[PDB]
DNA sequence: TGTGTTTGGGAATCCGGTGCCGAGGCCGCTCAATTGGTCGTAGACAGCTCTAGCACCGCTTAAACGCACGTACGCGCTGTCCCCCGC
DNA sequence: GCGGGGGACAGCGCGTACGTGCGTTTAAGCGGTGCTAGAGCTGTCTACGACCAATTGAGCGGCCTCGGCACCGGATTCCCAAACACA
């Protein structure tokens, strides 16, 4: 029939992303996540939507310059795939605990 | 209640730039913040020098070092330029 | 009366950087000058900047600035990247980057 | 309703398209929850900052601008959302 | 008589580690920081402090540069550091563009 | 001059950081770095000290300067 | 006449801070427990790291506290250590520490 | 002769709460006087900042403890609210 | 070809003497904190409006999930050659 | 500056784990409805902090002393590097 080679897809789908802006994780799932989240600090709290939306912004553009560092990490030790060791080092370089 | 923005300024300022491009509210939201956030640096940055130097006003003078500060090399060179431009107009007329 | 800004040739507003500066306490006294080099260092900051978001919106056949184009100007402009480097950008995106490492011999 | 488990809302897909977005070109298969967690850390760093100054100013409501507070008491400053 | 290799920079690094003077000659680094301002303003004068301050502020600065690239000495699995590895450790700081 | 910074002196400081074996091209790497490093300081205390109508460089100037990068600095008058 | 750190319980000195805040500017107005907080506060950290920092000194035989002792007990103390991270302490040195794998087999 | 200020006495006496017998260095001394330098400044700042944030014109407690809360990590800034509302509690109650 | 243990030997550590200089204490002074009192206003409180956050429902379809299948990349192993290390 | 040995780098194999693709399932997204908690604004009045003149003692400069720490030498100990006996 027909079927890419590994990798042909990652590249183009490489390129689609790093072309568009639209935010790559979905939004209620991670609404979910920020109020459970902050229940944990007072209970009974309500958010403005827009506050949702900058956190999501947020958290998008800090996985997204951490996936940058370990993707450069993975490539400094002769791989292709990242690890969650490249993760780790990453962080543990940046300066984050 | 009344609301502040710089958004008639950087308007004015792209026409001066580019006469035919326009500019989305998104845009203009992200250039007010920038605007703030460079001038909160310059004034925190002046009046640190001013009490750091026993010093009580603010003048063109602490502005100017306050630009050599913050700014990167070409830019704080026209920048300082721009700014003695200004303050020389201002104060001949 | 003339306004502040039209005297010094500038296009932002001289007596309202003047108001904040008095109404920030950043010091007891402000000079005659400060706002006035402030406001240039403003304006001129920001020209740059729409200048190369202009730009590169006319490069995408846009004639509409948006949070892309402006991040695509100041990560292509090293110095404005310095500037603007902690600072993330609202429907920016990144810049198209991929490792030579990883493309196909 | 109590909120539990929230977490594996983030999908492998989405953890996918970030790395894309990223440059990455081959993922690992324990990649996503060391994500999940690194995520979830940043997320607790910035909400307790965000309902601090929430709380400091009586409200029961945290809006954006707490958020944007927060992040640049962070040292990770946002534009586009006010201020 | 001889010691094995590599035995000889472990002590030393524990001898490093375990005290806190100047790890770099005094008179070079003032000649050093003295060139490089002349280069902004002409016929400065430096108090003794000053270039203390300055040699403390660089070698703390050289001894974390050193712990960053040691970790990505390890990370690709060498033992040796080598100029990419600095170059690494600098681009994730954010330090190099 | 910044030969000043020899090849034993950067083998100490990479010996501070947990450092084992260094490779022969780290030195002219790490000359370039600090140098860099020291200008992006020297530059902001010199640019104090003209403010400050002064022609001494202070190590007050010194401490502001560093804590302008975030490097803050405890022990000199700060 | 008794002082008003004495009145409050507290070693440090609540006037001083007080006139620091108002000469300062910080803000306009300076609440009355607002001194007597903020020396609090001071005096519980310094009270901690001297503690820490003690400790280290008497771990090395010594009884007097030095540089390197406040440098060990910040280090060493997971919250101090993140309170302190960005801040480089002269005369202070690092942290003995060898990478599991650069030791000898 | 000029003014100088600094914190060496009142840093020695709670060094003497805490260890008695136990004396500090000039050098420690002048760090810990920039320690304590930095932390005020940084409180202060925080407070200002959230003072003119709720576009309030005054410095109280509430600013302080909350900025203390924003700054110091949990569990130290657990104890330090505990220690200042104590003192305040006391610089209150008597008169 | 391999490796448990040996043992003289440099290198870090402990201990005692000693001396020396800075930390701790004491005194005289002064200036900044304290007291008491006046006065202005910042904000605490009540109270009122309206918006925007929450909860729910139904439907569509796009995305997530599970699984099959194959290949290409990670990792272990061997070799060599050379370039840092110890002196 | 020199001898050499270990580590960096090259080459190979293999095996499984990751990418690609297909069909099924699920819940995200969109719209639409309704409710109410709480954010935002306004008026009052009151307690609280700024300002000022007078008092004074706490803290700062200056001197002086001695003990904690640095330093030196001598003895103790502790990792070391192959060589040997023996597998």
């Amino acid at each position: 029939p027909h079927r890419y080679r590994p990798g042909t897809v990652a590249l183009r789908e490489i390129r689609r992303y790093q072309k568009s802006t639209e935010l790559l994780i979905r939004k209620l799932p991670f609404q979910r996540l920020v109020r459970e989240i902050a229940q944990d600090f007072k209970t009974d709290l309500r958010f403005q939507s827009s506050a949702v939306m900058a956190l999501q912004e947020a958290c998008e553009a800090y996985l997204v310059g951490l996936f940058e560092d370990t993707n450069l990490c993975a490539i400094h030790a002769k791989r292709v795939t990242i690890m969650p060791k490249d993760i780790q080092l990453a962080r543990r370089i940046r300066g984050e605990r | 209640s009344r609301k502040e923005s710089y958004s008639i300024y950087v308007y004015k300022v792209l026409k001066q730039v580019h006469p035919d491009t326009g500019i989305s509210s998104k845009a203009m939201g992200i250039m007010n913040s920038f605007v703030n956030d460079i001038f909160e640096r310059i004034a925190g940055e002046a009046s640190r020098l001013a009490h750091y130097n026993k010093r009580s006003t603010i003048t063109s003078r602490e502005i100017q070092t306050a630009v050599r500060l913050l700014l990167p090399g070409e830019l704080a060179k026209h920048a300082v330029s721009e700014g003695t431009k200004a303050v020389t107009k201002y104060t001949s007329a | 009366a003339k306004t502040r800004s039209s005297r010094a040739g500038l296009q932002f507003p001289v007596g309202r950087v003047h108001r904040l500066l008095r109404k920030g306490n950043y010091s007891e006294r402000v000079g005659a000058g400060a706002p006035v080099y402030l406001a240039a260092v403003l304006e001129y900051l920001t020209a740059e900047i729409l200048e190369l978001a202009g730009n590169a919106a006319r490069d995408n056949k846009k004639t509409r600035i948006i949070p892309r184009h402006l991040q695509l100007a100041i990560r292509n402009d090293e110095e404005l990247n310095k500037l603007l480097g902690r600072v993330t950008i609202a429907q920016g995106g990144v810049l198209p980057n991929i490792q030579a490492v990883l493309l196909p011999k | 309703k109590v909120l539990r488990d929230n977490i594996q809302g983030i999908t492998k897909p989405a953890i996918r398209r970030l790395a894309r977005r990223g440059g990455v070109k081959r993922i690992s298969g324990l990649i996503y929850e060391e994500t999940r967690g690194v995520l979830k850390v940043f997320l607790e760093n910035v909400i307790r900052d965000a309902v601090t100054y929430t709380e400091h100013a009586k409200r029961k409501t945290v809006t954006a601008m707490d958020v944007v507070y927060a992040l640049k008491r962070q040292g990770r400053t946002l534009y586009g959302f006010g201020g």
